[PDB]
């Protein structure tokens, strides 16, 4: 329900508006939720 | 037995008090806490030897994890019902284990919101909930924490504001010196983490907690050959400062310490279907007994 999980990011601006995967993984390089 | 559903708190806290009915000689549950809400958070020591290093595990201190206590709960079970096989982390180790640390999260995620992470403290209107991982007192409210009360990322109003990290602080600190090895089960990412969260520099004894680290992966890559990335939490995954591990490792001095994210499964990644507990845990306790050997096997 969250189209902005595993979009590619370099930086957690990158994830803004996602609400569930606020996060960006540093290894995976994507979008992810808080763990 | 533990591994064919999640449990409710309930159920886990009666599950540690049969074992202690059971194995009296060599488990003792003892009650570490008390909740915002009012629930006892409850650990287990496994093994209390006088002179013997001690492995601190906790998990679920984010609601929606729930793997990460039925790991913990494997982990009680195989070295408390089936310490035969597992003597060789059962002969110089104690182990305290807590399953829960926030159980009104967790329960408010069975029963309300399965995605909830925080704990459930009011923090002064229009939010609830408190980020346990970054409500330790060390680089507190740092990179990687929120000011905001309604993010998922809270810092809390002060370092150490809920009773469930207060909890894990006291246990922690009544262990100070002994505690040779703090491990945090998280949920998920396949990943073994260590300090620092609140810089990508890393700590002067990183190999040493690296080491462990390498052989937690090693052996479950042996195993079911699954992969775990292993590296400080900052460079791997990302900056979290205020947690559980930076504040064990720097006020707690425990050597190694070490945050690790259990596989992931489901929609949703944090909800693998019951039918898939039995093979996460029984992998994810390969790597947790290797690390445990690892620290044993230091001395
Ligand atoms: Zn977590």
């Amino acid at each position: 329900a969250d189209p902005i999980c595993n979009k590619p990011c370099k930086t957690h601006d990158d994830c803004s508006g996602a609400w569930f995967c606020q996060a960006c993984w540093n290894s995976a390089r994507t979008c992810g939720p808080y763990v | 037995d533990v591994s064919t559903s999640y449990l409710r708190h309930n159920e886990i806290n009666e599950y540690l008090q049969t074992l202690s009915q059971k194995y009296p000689s060599l488990v003792s549950v003892e009650e570490a806490g008390t909740s915002y809400e009012g629930r006892s958070i409850k650990t287990i020591t496994i093994n209390k030897k006088p002179g013997n290093a001690v492995v601190f595990l906790d998990a679920g201190i984010h609601a929606r994890e729930w793997i990460a206590p039925a790991t913990a709960l494997y982990a009680i079970e195989q070295l408390v019902e089936h310490s035969s096989e597992n003597q060789e982390v059962l002969s110089n180790l104690t182990w305290v284990i807590m399953p829960v640390v926030n159980p009104d999260g967790y329960e408010f995620s069975h029963e309300t919101d399965r995605f909830w992470r925080k704990t459930r403290k009011p923090t002064g209107k229009s939010c609830k909930g408190t980020d346990g991982n970054r409500n330790f007192d060390y680089h507190w409210g740092e990179v990687g924490a929120s000011t905001q009360a309604c993010a998922d990322t809270f810092r809390g109003e002060t370092a150490f504001s809920e009773p469930e990290t207060r909890a894990v602080r006291d246990a922690v600190m009544k262990l100070k010196g002994s505690c040779k090895f703090y491990l945090s089960l998280h949920s998920y990412g396949n990943y073994i983490l260590y300090p620092w969260g609140w810089t990508s520099k890393l700590p002067e004894t990183w190999e040493a907690i690296d080491e462990v680290a390498q052989a937690g992966a090693e052996a479950i890559k042996q195993s079911t050959g699954s992969r775990y990335t292993v590296g400080s939490s900052t460079n791997v995954l990302y900056a979290a400062a205020g947690g559980s591990d930076d504040w064990a490792f720097a006020v707690a001095e425990v050597p190694i310490s070490i945050t690790m994210e259990l596989p992931g499964g489901g929609n949703g990644g944090f909800n693998p279907p019951p039918s898939s507990i039995e093979k996460i845990v029984n992998e994810s306790w390969v790597g947790i007994k290797a690390m445990a050997l690892k620290v044993a096997q230091m001395f």
